RNA sequence: CAUGGAAUCUGUGAAUUUGAAAUCUUCGUGCAGAUGCGAAGGCGCUGGCAAGGGACGAAGAGACCCUAUGCAGCUUCGCUGG
RNA sequence: UACCGUACUGCAAACCGACUCAGGUGGGCUAGUAUAUAUACUCAGGCCAUAGAAUCAACCAUGUUAAAGGAACUCGGCAAAAU
RNA sequence: AGUCAUAGGUAGCAGAACGUUCUGGAACAAUUACGCUGAAAACAGUAACAGAAUUGAAGCUGCUAACAUAAGUAACACUAAAUGGAUAACAUGGCCGUAAGCCCAAGGUUUUGCAUAACAAACAGUGAAUACGGUU
RNA sequence: ACGUCUAUUGGACCCGAAACCGAUCGAUCUAGCGACGUGCAGGUCUGACUUUAAUCAGGACCGAACCCGUGUCUGUUGCAAGAGACUGGGAU
RNA sequence: GGGAUUGCUGACUGAUAGUGCAAACAGUACUGUGAAGGAACUAAUGAAACUGGGCUAUAAGUGCGCAUUCCACCAAUACGU
C-alpha cells in the first residue's frame, strides 16, 4: 500500500520483458527527444551567474599504468 | 462545429495527469497501479521508459 | 540479473537536478567504450602509416562526457585532443516479421557520437597538407548553372 | 434506388452485354518484325516498335536541298 | 480464334488486360513450339478462361465514419493451344501498313 | 453563351439492399389495394442513356395512441421518517 | 566552461479529426506601382503529383447577357439585380 | 403366415427407434476404403452388450469466418494551367506573392540522403566556438 | 434403492432491457475561475490635457488580421458523424 | 483459508473447444485522454458457399527408450545405483 512498495513491484514486473527494447519500449525510447531527460553523466560543477564553472577536482582522471608495452600478460590465454 | 478532435496533445498535461507521481500521490491511484500490475500490463503508466 | 530500470518522466521532473559529487577518485578499472566508424580507404592508408587524422568520429555510450572522452584519449592512446563534439542518437528501429505475421519491432541501444578534432603530436605538424579564381566568377558561374532536378518518386522511371 | 433481391447469374450475364468488346475485322501486319496495328497508323521505330529493322520502309532516297540555316 | 489473329486482337486495343493476355499467349506459344514440337501457324486458342486469385483487402473511408473497401483483385489465366488438322481461316484480313507505300 | 459535373474512352475502384425467382395487363377474388389465385388478352430476346407511378422502394424492431408486478426525473396542503 | 535540443515536417501528404479528409492549429519577417498588411498587377521566393483524353447530350451546380414590361411570381420581392 | 378390426390432425400425452463424443468388458482400422447399392424414416456400408453426456440446428433484426449481389456501378468536380515522345535539369506559358514565400513554437519522432529497377536498408545523417533555448 | 415424469429452492430452457446501489478515471473537448504572457492594418467622429511639444477617454462608427454564425443555395454513406460559396454580426 | 512441487489422477477439452492467450513478443497488437476494454494466429488434409471453362443443350511382427520384478554393490531400515 506504501509508495516505495508499489514502485518496487513495478520494477520487478519490468525486470521481465527486458533486454534489447522490444514492443512499446521502441516508442517509449523516444521520450529522450521530447522532455529533456538527463542521462547517466557525473556532474562536474554548478552555475553561479549562468556561466558554468567546472570544479577542477571533479574533472575526470584515469589512473593508467606506467607501461602497457611489453607487459607479459595479454587478454588471451592459450588453450 | 465539427467534433471528433477532443484530443489536443501536450506532453506537460499528459505527464501531469496520467504520470507515475500523480498515480502515487493518492491512495486510490496506488490501487489503480496495483491492479494494473495484477492484470499484467507491460506499460504501467503513460510516461514510463528505459 | 540486474539490468536497466524503468524511468518515469514525472519522477525525473520531481526529483530533478542531479548534484555534483563531493569527491572524485582517479578511475582505476574504468568502464568506457569507444569505436570508430567507417573511414575512407585513403584515410585508412593515412592511419596505416604514422597513425594520425585531424578529425575522427567515434561511437560511445550516452553516459559519457566530452571531458571523459578527451581525458581517456589523451591518457590511454597518447593523442592530443583539441575539441570534442557530441551528438545523441536514438537506436535504429528494426523489423523482423514472424512465423505468423506480427511485425516484431526492436530498438537498438541509444548511442552518443563524438567528433574528436586532433592535434599533431610533436614536430610532425607538416601533415596538415592543404592557383586562384575570383569568388565573383564563382557566384556568377553557380548562378547560371542548371538547377538540380526534382527528386524522382520510388515508382517513377527516369 | 436500391436492389430489392439478389441478381441471379443468368440475369447478371444478360445485364453485362454492354461491357463486352467487339472484335476488329482488319489488321495491318508488317511482314518483317511481325508487328500488328491499324492501317491508318504508323507503327515503325519512330512510334513504339522495338522490333523494327527498317525493312518496313523499303525505299527512301532524298539527297538534294538548299537553304539558309539560321545561326 | 487461331493464334495470329488472337495476337492481333490483343494488340489492337489500349487495355491494360490485353498486355497480360499477350504475356499468357506468348508463354503458351513458347511452350507449344520449343518445349513441345507442335507446328506453328496452325495453333488455335481452344481453351482460355479466367479464375480467381487471392485478394488483398483494404479500406475506404466513406463519410459519417462508415468504412468501405478498396480490395485489390487478382486473377489467373489458363491458356491451351491446340493444333488443328488444317491451317484455319485467319478471320481478319491482313492489309498493308502505311510504311509499305511507294 | 461561359465554367464544372453528368454522358464517351483508358486507369483506380465502394456501399445501402438481398427467402428463392424465369417477376406482363385488366377485371374479379382474397388477412379486406395480387408479379405469383381465377377468367380473358398481350408479349421476338437482351441492353445503354433518361423519368420515377408501383414493387404497401430502402433507411429507425419508437412519429402518435394503449398496456406493463415497467423505469427515470420533477411537483405538491400524497404517506412515513431526526 | 559540462549536460540536454539541433535530421525532417510545421495553414499541413508528416499536428488534431478512422483517410494523402475542402474542417480546426500559436508567434514573428518582408520589395514596387502606391496609398493602408484592403484592392489589381508584380519583386525575392515558391508552385502548376496524386486521375488523365477529346466532344454539341439531357439534366444539375455556379455565373454573363437579354427585346417590351415590371412583384404581375410568391406564405412572404425569398433569391438575384441595384446604391 | 390365414381371416377380420383400426391407422386426418394443432396444443398436449404415451410407446418404439436412428445418430454424435467418451468409458468398462484383454486388444474391432499396422499393411485403408473403393462390385454401388440397401432400408419405412432418422440413415447405413469398420463390432456388439451396458454406461457418462458441453449429444442432433434453414428458422433467436443471434455471434464468428469466408464468399457473392448491387457492379466494374457510384466516386476519383474546392482550387492556378499547362506544353514540347520524361511527374525533366532546358525552353514556353500561367498562379500565389500579408501567401500557396521565409523563420520558429506546440505536436509528430526518423516521416530526412543515396541506385537512368535495383540485391537499398542491411547503409548514412542532427557537431554550441558569438555571453543560441533550457537546466538556475 | 434404481429408472422416468412433475414440484420447490437455487442464474435454473436460452437471449434481450430501461434501471438501482457503490468507488475508479476524466476540465487535452466544453463551462466558470485563477496566475503569467501576447495581439488588435487602415481610417472616421466626439470630449478632455498640454502645446515650439512623438497624450488620454467612448462597453463610439466604417472596416482587414482575429472571434462568431443571420439568410439563401449546394451537400445529405458529404469534402465534413454539422462542411463549402456568397451575404452577414463584433472587432479598445 | 491462502502460495509453490508431485499426481503409473481424470467415462474433462482438443484450436470458433479448453484460460482472454497451446504461437519468436498475450494482458500483446489494437481501441480509449484515462481508469478500462481486448483479439486473431499449431502441423498436415483441404468440405460447402463462390466464380470461370467444358459438358448438357495377419485384433501381427521387428527395432529403439523407459517403467515393474528378479540379481549384486548398497545408505544399510524403503529400494540408492
Ligand atoms: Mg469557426
Ligand atoms: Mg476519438
Ligand atoms: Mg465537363
Ligand atoms: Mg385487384
Ligand atoms: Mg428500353
Ligand atoms: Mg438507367
Ligand atoms: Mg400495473
Ligand atoms: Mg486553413
Ligand atoms: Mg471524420
Ligand atoms: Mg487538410
Ligand atoms: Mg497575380
Ligand atoms: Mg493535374
Ligand atoms: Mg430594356
Ligand atoms: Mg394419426
Ligand atoms: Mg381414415
Ligand atoms: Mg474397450
Ligand atoms: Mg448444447
Ligand atoms: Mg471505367
Ligand atoms: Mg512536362
Ligand atoms: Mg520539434
Ligand atoms: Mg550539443
Ligand atoms: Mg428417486
Ligand atoms: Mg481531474
Ligand atoms: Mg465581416
Ligand atoms: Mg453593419
Ligand atoms: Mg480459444
Ligand atoms: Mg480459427
Ligand atoms: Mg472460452
Ligand atoms: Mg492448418
Ligand atoms: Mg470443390
Ligand atoms: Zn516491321
Amino acid at each position: 500500500i506504501g509508495r516505495e512498495a508499489v514502485v518496487d513491484l513495478i520494477q520487478q514486473s519490468a525486470a521481465k520483458q527486458s533486454g534489447i527494447r522490444k514492443g512499446w519500449q521502441v516508442k517509449a525510447a523516444t521520450w529522450v527527444k521530447r522532455v529533456h531527460v538527463d542521462r547517466g553523466d557525473v556532474k562536474v560543477g554548478r552555475l553561479e551567474g549562468g556561466e558554468f564553472q567546472v570544479l577542477p577536482h571533479l574533472r575526470p582522471r584515469y589512473f593508467v599504468p606506467a607501461d602497457l608495452d611489453k607487459f607479459q600478460l595479454k587478454p588471451y590465454v592459450e588453450v | 462545429g465539427n467534433r471528433g478532435n477532443t484530443y489536443q496533445p501536450s506532453r506537460r498535461k499528459r505527464v501531469n495527469r496520467h504520470g507515475l507521481e500523480k498515480r502515487l500521490s493518492t491512495p486510490q491511484g496506488r490501487e489503480v497501479l496495483l491492479r494494473r500490475l495484477r492484470k499484467g500490463r507491460w506499460r504501467i503508466t503513460v510516461d514510463s521508459f528505459r | 540479473e540486474q539490468e536497466t530500470r524503468l524511468r518515469f518522466v514525472s519522477s525525473e521532473w520531481r526529483s530533478g537536478r542531479p548534484q555534483p559529487p563531493e569527491r572524485r577518485i582517479p578511475i582505476c578499472f574504468p568502464n568506457i567504450t569507444l569505436q570508430m566508424m567507417k573511414l575512407t580507404p585513403e584515410q585508412m592508408d593515412q592511419v596505416k602509416e604514422t597513425g594520425w587524422l585531424r578529425e575522427v568520429a567515434f561511437k560511445t555510450t550516452p553516459d559519457v562526457t566530452k571531458l571523459e572522452i578527451a581525458a581517456f584519449l589523451q591518457s590511454v592512446y597518447g593523442m592530443n585532443v583539441e575539441r570534442v563534439s557530441t551528438i545523441n542518437y536514438l537506436g535504429r528501429r528494426r523489423l523482423a516479421i514472424s512465423r505468423n505475421g506480427k511485425r516484431l519491432w526492436w530498438r537498438e541501444d541509444d548511442w552518443k557520437k563524438a567528433y574528436v578534432i586532433f592535434r599533431p603530436p610533436a614536430g610532425q605538424e607538416h601533415l596538415l597538407t592543404r592557383q586562384q579564381r575570383p569568388v565573383i566568377e564563382q557566384i556568377r558561374e553557380a548562378a547560371r548553372a542548371p538547377r538540380l532536378p526534382p527528386r524522382p518518386y520510388p515508382w517513377e522511371r527516369r | 434506388a436500391t436492389p430489392k433481391k439478389k441478381l441471379s447469374l443468368h440475369r447478371r450475364g444478360n445485364r453485362r452485354v454492354w461491357y463486352w468488346l467487339k472484335r476488329k475485322t482488319e489488321v495491318a501486319k508488317c511482314s518483317y518484325c511481325g508487328a500488328l496495328s491499324g492501317r491508318n497508323q504508323m507503327f515503325s521505330g519512330a512510334a513504339g516498335n522495338s522490333a523494327c529493322t527498317g525493312q518496313c520502309v523499303e525505299q527512301a532516297p532524298t539527297p538534294p536541298a538548299s537553304s539558309y540555316p539560321a545561326e | 480464334l487461331p493464334y495470329p489473329d488472337a495476337v492481333a486482337q490483343c494488340s489492337l486495343v489500349p487495355h491494360k488486360a490485353a498486355r497480360y493476355m499477350l504475356q499468357a499467349l506468348e508463354a503458351a506459344h513458347a511452350d507449344a513450339t520449343e518445349v513441345k514440337g507442335l507446328d506453328a501457324e496452325r495453333l488455335v486458342v481452344g481453351t482460355v478462361f479466367v479464375t480467381r486469385g487471392a485478394y488483398e483487402p483494404g479500406i475506404s473511408y466513406h463519410s459519417k465514419g462508415r468504412p468501405g473497401s478498396k480490395t485489390f483483385h487478382r486473377s489467373h489465366i489458363r491458356v491451351v493451344l491446340n493444333q488443328a488438322a488444317e491451317r484455319p481461316a485467319p478471320f481478319a484480313r491482313i492489309v498493308a501498313p502505311l510504311m509499305s507505300r511507294r
